[PDB]
This record gives C-alpha cells, sequence and structure tokens, in this order.
C-alpha cells in the first residue's frame, strides 16, 4: 500500500553535502521505520543509517562520521545528508520503510533478547556519482 | 548465555508468608504491624540465598 | 562480494547463508537483481509477505542447531538473481552488512540464435561515422563481435559492451565502431560478425 519514490541530483562535487529524498505516497512518516541503503557497484549492498519513527537517529559507524538524515513531517518526505563525500560514497541509493521486530529467547526480565530489523517496502532507487 | 535464577510460585509464598505472621503476631500482639525487607549487608554469604 | 551457486531448471535449491548465527535467529532472505528495487522474500524465518509464492522457504530454529538455507522448488529463469543473507544474533551486535552476495544461475536454459542487425553510420552531417552492431535475444550471454572491411578485419575504433539480459531472459549487447565519412565511403562493404557458441552470423551493409 506504500509507493517510495526516490529523488537525487545524480551528481555532487567531491567534498560537498550530498543531498537524496525519498517521496513516500502510502501512509504516514510517523509510524514506521525508515532506512537507507546504498549498492555500490563492484560491491555488496551497504546499509548506512536509520530513522524511527520517534525521531532517533542511528548511523553506520564506518560513516556515522558523515552521514545524517532527516524527516519532514509537514511533508511526507525523508532526506539524507552526507558530508564530504569522495569517490567511494558514488552508488545506488534506495530509500525502504522497516519494521522493529524484538526476538526473545528467554526471560522478559532479564533481557535475553535483542531487536531486529527488516525492510518490507524499497524503493526503486536513485543514483548518485561523485 | 543467560543469567542462572530461581523461581517460587507466587500465591503459596503469599499464604505461608500470612501464616508466619499469624504466629509471629503470638509474641508482638494483634495490632503491632511487621514488615519483612531484605538483609541489611555483611558478607556475601549472609545478605544472599 | 559474489558467490556463485548452479541449479538446474525445475530442481530444488538449497542456498546456503554465510557467517551463520552464534544464538537465537531472526534472519532475512533478500532477492536482489542487478540494478532493480531489491525484494525481500523472508523477514521472519519462516514467514514471508503477502504475494510471496510457497516455492521459496526458510529454515525455521526450532532447535539450536539449524542453519539458515534458503530452499526453492521449482526454480525457473526469474530467480535468476543475486541473494542476500541478512543475518541477526543475539550474541552478535548490530549487524549492519548484509550477507555475502548468492549469485544464483539456472543452467539447461535453451539457447537462442542471435538475432543481429547492423546500421550504417546516419551524423555524417557532422564530419563523424559510427557503424551500429545490435545483438538481441541471445543465450547464453557470451558472443564475440568481429567487424570486417570488405575482407580485412578492422581491429580499430571497436566499443562493445558485455551482454546484459533483457525482459525476455535473453541477452543483449551492441558494439560501436567509429570512422571518419572518407573511409566510410572508403571501403566497399562493411560486415559485422557476431560468433555465438559454435555458430556465426554474418552482416554486411554498403554505402549508397
Ligand atoms: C522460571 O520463571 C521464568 C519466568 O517466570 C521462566 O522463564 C521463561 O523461560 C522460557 C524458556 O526458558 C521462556 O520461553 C521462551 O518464550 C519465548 C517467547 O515466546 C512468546 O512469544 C512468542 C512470539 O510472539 C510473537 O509472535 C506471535 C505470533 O507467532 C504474536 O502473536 C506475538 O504478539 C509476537 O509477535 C508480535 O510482537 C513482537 C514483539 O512486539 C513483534 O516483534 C512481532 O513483529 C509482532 O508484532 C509466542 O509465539 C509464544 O507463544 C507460545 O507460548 C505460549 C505460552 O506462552 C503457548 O500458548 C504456545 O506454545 C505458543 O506457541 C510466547 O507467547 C520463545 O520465543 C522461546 O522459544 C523460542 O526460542 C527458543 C530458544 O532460542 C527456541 O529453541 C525455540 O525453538 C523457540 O523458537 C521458536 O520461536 C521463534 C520465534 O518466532 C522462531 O523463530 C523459531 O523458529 C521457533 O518457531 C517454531 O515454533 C513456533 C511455535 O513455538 C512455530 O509457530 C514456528 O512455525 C516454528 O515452528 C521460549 O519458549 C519464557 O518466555 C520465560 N518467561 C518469561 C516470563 O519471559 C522459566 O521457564 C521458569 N522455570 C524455570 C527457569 O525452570
Ligand atoms: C518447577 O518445576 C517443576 C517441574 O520441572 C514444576 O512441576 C510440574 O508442574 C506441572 C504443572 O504444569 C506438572 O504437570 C508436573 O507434573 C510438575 N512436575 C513435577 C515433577 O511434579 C513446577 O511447577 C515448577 N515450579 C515453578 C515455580 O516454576
Ligand atoms: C489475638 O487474636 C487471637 C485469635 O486467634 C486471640 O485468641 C487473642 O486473644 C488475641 N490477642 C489480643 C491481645 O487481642
Amino acid at each position: 500500500q506504500v509507493q517510495l519514490q526516490e529523488s537525487g541530483p545524480g551528481l555532487v562535487r567531491p567534498s560537498e553535502t550530498l543531498s537524496v529524498t525519498c517521496i513516500v505516497s502510502g501512509g504516514s512518516i510517523s509510524n514506521y521505520y525508515w532506512t537507507w541503503i546504498r549498492q555500490s557497484p563492484g560491491k555488496g549492498l551497504e546499509w548506512i543509517g536509520y530513522i524511527s519513527d520517534r525521531e532517533t537517529t542511528t548511523y553506520n559507524p564506518s560513516l556515522n562520521s558523515r552521514a545524517v538524515i532527516s524527516r519532514d513531517t509537514s511533508k511526507n518526505q525523508l532526506s539524507l545528508q552526507l558530508r564530504s563525500v569522495t569517490t567511494a560514497d558514488t552508488a545506488i541509493y534506495f530509500c525502504a520503510t522497516a519494521r522493529r521486530g524484538q526476538r526473545i529467547y528467554g526471560v522478559v526480565s532479564f533481557g535475553e533478547f535483542f531487536y531486529y530489523y527488516y525492510m518490507d517496502v524499497w524503493g526503486k532507487g536513485t543514483a548518485v556519482t561523485v | 548465555i543467560r543469567q542462572a535464577h530461581c523461581n517460587v510460585s507466587k500465591a503459596t509464598w503469599n499464604e505461608t508468608l500470612g501464616k508466619v505472621v499469624k504466629q509471629l503476631r503470638k509474641h508482638f500482639g494483634n495490632n503491632t504491624i511487621i514488615r519483612f525487607a531484605n538483609s541489611s549487608g555483611g558478607d556475601l554469604e549472609v545478605t544472599t540465598h | 562480494y559474489v558467490s556463485p551457486l548452479s541449479v538446474a531448471l525445475g530442481e530444488t535449491a538449497r542456498i546456503s547463508c554465510g557467517r551463520q548465527a552464534l544464538g537465537s535467529r531472526a534472519v532475512q532472505w533478500y532477492q536482489h537483481k542487478p540494478g532493480q528495487a531489491p525484494i525481500l522474500l523472508i523477514y521472519n524465518n519462516q514467514d514471508r509477505p503477502s504475494g510471496i509464492p510457497e516455492r521459496f522457504s526458510g529454515t525455521p530454529d526450532i532447535n539450536f542447531g539449524t542453519t539458515a538455507t534458503l530452499t526453492i522448488s521449482g526454480v525457473e529463469v526469474g530467480d535468476e538473481a543475486d541473494y542476500y543473507c541478512h543475518m541477526w544474533d543475539s550474541r552478535s551486535g548490530f549487524s549492519w552488512s548484509f550477507g555475502g552476495a548468492t549469485r544464483l544461475t539456472v543452467l539447461s536454459q535453451p539457447k537462442a540464435a542471435p538475432s543481429v542487425t547492423l546500421f550504417p553510420p546516419s551524423e555524417l552531417q557532422a564530419n563523424k561515422a559510427t557503424l551500429v552492431c545490435l545483438i538481441s535475444d541471445f543465450y547464453p550471454g557470451a558472443v564475440t563481435v568481429a567487424w570486417k572491411a570488405d575482407s580485412s578485419p578492422v581491429k580499430a575504433g571497436v566499443e562493445t559492451t558485455t551482454p546484459s539480459k533483457q525482459s525476455n531472459n535473453k541477452y543483449a549487447a551492441s558494439s560501436y565502431l567509429s570512422l571518419t565519412p572518407e573511409q566510410w565511403k572508403s571501403h566497399k562493404s562493411y560486415s559485422c560478425q557476431v560468433t555465438h557458441e559454435g555458430s556465426t552470423v554474418e552482416k554486411t551493409v554498403a554505402p549508397t
């Protein structure tokens, strides 16, 4: 029921602020989690970061020093800024919605559980070249 | 890797605590109120089961 | 990187997942075609989203010790794509990288004779010429392109792309021969030869 549409500049100069936007037409942006993945050529696709429904961010430790993800409230859109991009940040960026499931193997009070995430709905993908 | 722990049924413990306090009241009075708390301190073998 | 797997048409396949878990797991199985939108096949080891056919399945960890294998019954041509195995367990932390890409290949497909078409330069008004040789609807995607000026080979200015799959599950490729208009009008005719397996197809075109 959710359609995702990516929109990016495609080309960014080195050492700048790469900015991409993901437009959602299905539902509200404050109900499900959202995340960014990049398929780089010659490599496996990389998960870079995500943003929750409660507006809290998490980033990949390799790119946590350079990435930031934002969510618009009036517009049904989510933006991703990447500061100081280099020749290695060229990839096909896919925005994807995500669901938080928790897997429990013991007693709830003791802890012994962990949160796992899965991206059911993806976008078509926007290519970004540096 | 989990945590070692011990269970006890809650209702049976409540009932046995009640029958303990009913006899405790035989040497301190029916009206005096008594309570139960954990250990006050000391060595490890004293403050724990 | 990517690791290959080869399966026969119609038989059941069991894709093995690397970096197997150390504790209780809720794995994810993703099917990714090159360049398209990736689509997950499994989000919870047994559970699948609405719309996924029953052919794909994942192993639940009913007893600690089972490995995550993606089992596919009745493999068809459309299943040929990369497969990523996202691994989540209790003993490990946040798994950022997905599993190693698994290049599934579907063997024993029906081979197709290459459909070849040669186009002479249009562009001559712009003082440039590019002979364009296109190959469509052939399998397997392994072809060789040779250019011929009358009878002598060209071997210069040739730019050829690697075969890429199309919607027919066959392959498509293109070759460009860049030449000056004077050299195009010089030689009598130009022949593009496409060699597919043991067969060879030659197409000849000449200036008017
Ligand atoms: C001393 O006191 C202690 C405390 O009082 C006490 O501690 C207890 O210890 C035991 C074990 O030592 C603990 O038991 C464990 O319980 C775990 C949790 O189980 C509960 O939750 C699941 C999952 O619920 C989700 O899914 C259902 C649908 O399936 C939804 O309806 C739920 O709402 C929920 O999903 C939503 O919510 C999630 C969280 O928000 C979201 O993420 C999600 O997206 C959804 O939104 C239920 O299924 C369980 O129900 C079962 O149990 C009830 C009784 O409670 C029965 O009626 C019936 O049998 C139900 O089936 C339950 O409610 C278990 O996960 C755990 O067992 C798994 O882990 C072990 C260890 O790794 C595995 O070896 C084992 O095989 C189990 O794996 C199965 O489940 C996982 C999870 O999906 C699968 O991935 C896996 O493949 C396998 O599935 C297979 O079996 C399924 C059926 O079981 C089958 O359907 C599948 O198809 C597949 O074949 C373990 O049993 C217990 O929690 C502790 N107590 C407390 C309070 O925590 C101790 O025992 C006492 N005694 C002592 C110490 O001596
Ligand atoms: C402690 O464990 C024992 C056995 O592991 C539990 O006793 C069993 O209780 C069930 C009730 O569901 C009976 O059907 C079994 O016959 C009992 N076993 C025996 C050996 O008597 C007991 O309930 C557990 N107590 C707690 C507090 O967890
Ligand atoms: C406390 O209650 C008991 C009833 O079991 C009664 O016999 C006893 O006299 C009471 N003691 C006082 C001080 O009221």
